[PDB]
């Protein structure tokens, strides 16, 4: 906001209460929230199973 | 994808940069460059074999 | 480019060409190609399969 830089390229949200402040241009790509997880080994309880 | 989010490039107010980039960014974008290259730095190891 | 108004509130893809002549906002719905293909043809019965 003071130009203490110029065009920065970054992780950086594109937030309301930043685009009120700072000014962005068209998103070169698209976050998201997603789960992480490992993968199961497969093993199960010896009474569910049979 | 439980939300949705973008990364986008900052500038001050007024920037003649602004309209200048989003027409490169759109243009790399039909480009795929974009895609290959976030593949390239987002690889890693790969899948080994596993059945 | 004339001036009927300044919208058009639409599915308009904000392509290189489109941004060339438009001042465009910033994408509300982002779009993607996908595929759609039909799910198991799955003509199965449980009254006489066995
Ligand atoms: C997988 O096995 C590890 C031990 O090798 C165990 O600690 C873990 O709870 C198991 N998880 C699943 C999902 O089977």
């Amino acid at each position: 906001i003071d130009h203490k830089a110029d065009l920065a390229v970054a992780p950086l949200a594109i937030t309301y209460v930043r685009e009120k402040v700072i000014d962005f241009s068209k998103p070169f790509m698209t976050l998201g929230i997603s789960i992480l997880y490992r993968k199961p080994n497969g093993t199960n309880p010896g009474v569910f199973s049979f | 994808l439980i939300d949705s989010k973008g990364y986008g490039v900052g500038t001050p107010m007024g920037s003649p940069y602004r309209d200048k980039i989003t027409i490169a960014i759109l243009q790399l974008q039909e480009e795929g460059k974009l895609h290959m290259m976030k593949e390239k730095w987002w690889r890693g190891n790969g899948c080994p074999e596993e059945e």
